[PDB]
């Protein structure tokens, strides 16, 4: 079925731009939109941004515009999240969502969740 | 008796343009081969302030160029007839175009019975102009010759390059796609350039049908594409949409 | 920014009863008549999974005990009957326009 | 050449594979054909009647 | 000299199509009688996959059938001129249709105008809406449209005639904030909206001014009224019969 | 046959009494019109020039 | 031999009406000079029930009156042919008009293109708006529209020229979220919208580049500016003149 | 005469200075053009074929 693998938990020093990889297998990658959702340590599902892989079209919540750079590789059906200038407030879990739109069935199945731990 | 037909035969080009200006009452479109020959059109194509591939392009498409050019009569006397031929000048050339056909799409589900059945009203031609899409909603301003699309920017709208997300989402947060809505299920087929979209919802029975093999497919409650090389007709309820051009007998 | 208020915070429901969760939007999330509210369920150590989409419909492989209701700026998720396996946090996510907003989520532990 | 994709998410088919020629301006040309005059009377009267009727259009 | 006239007469069928293919630059609509004669067209309806009653209808409406059929030149040579004649192929037939006309409706203060005037036809249990003016042709009681640009709306569009905002369909509207008065010439009469200080009179050519509209939207038949004056502009409800020439 | 109903509620007029014929496809016919050529030379040269100018459009 | 030519010559009028009715399949437009001569049209202007100003107006613009008048065949026989010519009857005359041209206006991110471009004309204290480009024909300073499918907007449409968010009359707009560059060739000039990284230069034919646009929307008069380069597109503000032929 | 104001507050140019003529109704007129006949037969049969096609057209 439709499944979304995610990269393993990373333990990174602060200030390093890291890359989260989300591999999508089981559907048409030019018909949906891989949304990115950051859950912090015991709080709500804070939205980060969207990428429509049909054109690579990216947009952000306006507190992650200077933080995240979300890209596609449509030939390998993979989504990527570039995290820049990492601080202790970004030690969290990140999810990629398949997110069928257009009178939605939104966010059918999700990635397994990349745990980024930023500390010295 | 011989001189009147000699007047007809020498002035073929002159009597036809006066007739073609009478019928259209001064302003004539499309321009004819009597108003402008192929040699004169080619020599004028070599004259325009355009690059070389544009001149080659209008040399390869001397029919569509005639179908986009007016010719307004200016001064007519007893022995002189004059008209401005408004040949087209293409600003941009060799950038990708695409024609968007849409169809009703009902969000069918039996869990509740809540269907809203969108339709997109922005069908028509799109082209790349200057890093932004030039969109033509009229079906008469754009003419196609087998790989080439010729439009005009007189009343053309100008939309950003992020309208391609309109093809996979309506509520994408990069452009507000033109959409009308319904509240009950509708079923119609939209024939396209190289196929046909078939939307079949509710109690409507839509069956595809090859020319030779009869019924080959029965559409469920959903929107399905089908090519013009796989089927030949589509029956939606009682409307028999013809996906291909039905060949008929010839005449002599 | 369509902020959503989700109530309550911690919900105690007896085994085999009805549990309701309210989500009040601050703006109208309806678009051409139908709402854009999706209710998700997230067990600990697991990704959130779709339960309700369109504020009324049911997701693929979701039992009928979950039901969405409401319109305008008021929506409700109803779970009835109640089992021991449905202990998680639920989220009401708005889908009208950018930025998309998730509710605070209700943690339902069985009373 | 032409490839027609279909997107069932919005139920729309898109015919890609074309190359543009977007009209932006005009290119006027004053074409002046002279009458091949003749020194039979009814044909000349017909042509002059047509010329007069086209002159009164302006 | 006689052979030239014989060439003009015998090859008239070829010279005329050459002329309308030069003038129209390779694609010609409507199909002329020189392009497809009545015997050849009527033998070309006895061959289509349509029903027998559709063969019966397209024989009695050949004027509109020719006004919807194209003729695209394909292979031109010195001895052979080939052109694909794209005749219409009607899917549905003998189903109710109705035209919609709209005029401003002002209330004591916003005026509304349903800006979806056009043709509606029962297509497959839903309604095919045609907003253009050239797509739909009209014979005595027959409406011949085409579905190349037709929108598809449900059968609940009829609720947009007794209520401006019915809860079962979203009627296309155009709002205004000041009073506006006008008149719309319909098929069998005229809608006259007279609001504000505007003076509107309906008058018949044989009896002078017969009625004066108050502040409101009224209907006028075309069998007892010939002109309607709104403000200073004079709409003609019926077509003015003029002279006769020779 | 034709009736027309006026609605003062929306200030509209619906013209009823019509029966449909909706075009959905095209029925093509490759009609070959031959030439009855004759064995005066200006007429044939005019027709040949018209044929050539028609050929060069494609 | 002689009688065939006299049949063509004494009867050019009926022959060309027959040919033009065959090509157009019974309904032709515009009305030709074979279907209605200038003397017959001028004797027909004086007979319609209109003011003396309208008869003076319509005799100077017979080219546009012919371009809005139809000619529908009524009865055809081997001895006579009759056809109803539907001439225009103008309700209002000598009232102000103005054409609206629009271009994307971007502020920086949003862009607002007023999609309601078209023709406007004062009808009866309220402005008839004609969005289609085929309804209205323009002579030297004169506009000839028809109010068949025309939207009767109030007189407060002038306030949309200076304000997008005017409270007296809302303006219908198309909204983009990304900088967009274009150029609109208007009647007596051209609008040039140059936003983002697009390089737009206004160039004179005999001078080269004479203006470089900054990030904004500007207007060039056609007296000085001939071409405009927006990115790679060359919008010709004027009409380029070519070699004459014989 | 014709002027064109430009408003960069909305990026719109208005071409003012025009005078109106709004068509509201139709003025019909029946023109019955006759035929001059000649008592050669190919032209007459051609005209009668055109008449027959025009009659069957309606």
């Amino acid at each position: 079925e439709v499944q979304l693998q995610q990269s393993g938990p990373e333990l990174v020093k602060p200030g390093a731009s890291v890359k989260i990889s989300c591999k999508a297998s089981g559907f048409t990658f030019t018909d949906f939109s891989i949304h990115w959702v950051k859950q912090s340590q015991g709080k709500s599902l804070d939205w980060v941004g969207y990428i429509y892989p049909y054109t690579g079209g990216n947009g952000y919540n306006l507190k992650f515009q200077s933080k995240a750079t979300l890209t596609v590789d449509t030939s390998s059906t993979t989504a990527y999240m570039e995290l820049r200038s990492l601080t202790s407030e970004d030690s969290a879990v990140y999810y990629c969502a398949r997110r069928e739109g257009n009178f939605v069935g939104a966010m059918d199945y999700w990635g397994q969740g990349t745990s980024v731990t930023v500390s010295s | 008796i011989e001189t009147v037909i000699e007047f007809q035969q020498k002035n073929n080009r002159l009597l036809e343009i006066t007739r073609e200006f009478s019928v259209n009452a001064g302003v004539t479109t499309p321009v004819s081969t009597y108003m402008l020959t192929n040699s004169e059109l080619l020599s004028l194509i070599n004259d325009m302030p355009i690059t070389n591939d544009q001149k080659k392009l209008m040399s390869n498409n001397v029919q569509i160029v005639r179908q986009q050019s007016y010719s307004i009569m200016s001064i007519i006397k007893e022995e002189v007839l004059a008209y401005v031929v408004q040949l087209p000048l293409y600003g941009v050339i060799d950038t990708p175009c695409w024609k968007l056909h849409t169809s009703p799409l009902c969000t069918t589900n039996t869990k509740e019975g809540s269907n809203i059945c969108l339709t997109r009203t922005d069908r028509g031609w799109y082209c790349d102009n200057a890093g932004s899409v030039s969109f033509f909603p009229q079906a008469e301003t754009c003419k196609v010759q087998s790989n080439r699309v010729f439009c005009d920017t007189m009343n053309s709208l100008t939309l950003p390059s992020e309208v391609n997300l309109c093809n996979i989402d309506i509520f994408n947060p990069k452009y507000d796609c033109k959409i009308m809505t319904s509240k009950t299920d509708v079923s119609s087929s939209v024939i396209t350039s190289l196929g046909a979209i078939v939307s079949c919802y509710g109690k409507t029975k839509c069956t595809a049908s090859n020319k030779n093999r009869g019924i080959i497919k029965t559409f469920s409650n959903g929107c399905d594409y089908v090519s013009n090389k796989g089927v030949d007709t589509v029956s939606v309820g009682n409307t028999l949409y013809y996906v291909n051009k039905q060949e008929g007998k010839s005449l002599y | 920014d369509i902020v959503l208020t989700q109530s309550p915070a911690s919900l105690a429901v007896s085994l085999g009863q009805r549990a309701t969760i309210s989500c009040r939007a601050s703006e109208s999330v309806d678009n051409f008549g139908i709402s854009f509210i999706n209710w998700f369920q997230q067990k600990p150590g697991q990704p959130p999974k779709l339960l309700i989409y369109g504020a009324s419909n049911q997701g693929s492989g979701v039992p009928a005990r979950f039901s969405g209701s409401g319109s305008g700026t008021d929506f409700s998720l109803n779970i009835h009957p109640m089992e021991e396996v449905d202990t998680a946090v639920y989220f009401c996510h708005q889908s009208k326009e950018v930025p998309y907003t998730f509710g605070g989520g209700t943690k339902l532990e069985i009373k | 050449n032409i490839t027609e994709e279909f997107y069932q998410s919005t139920c729309s088919a898109v015919s890609k594979g074309y190359l543009s020629a977007l009209r932006t301006g005009w290119y006027t040309s004053v074409i002046t054909i002279e009458l091949s005059n003749i020194k039979i009377k009814q044909e000349l009267d017909k042509y002059k009647n047509a010329v007069t009727e086209l002159q009164l259009l302006m």
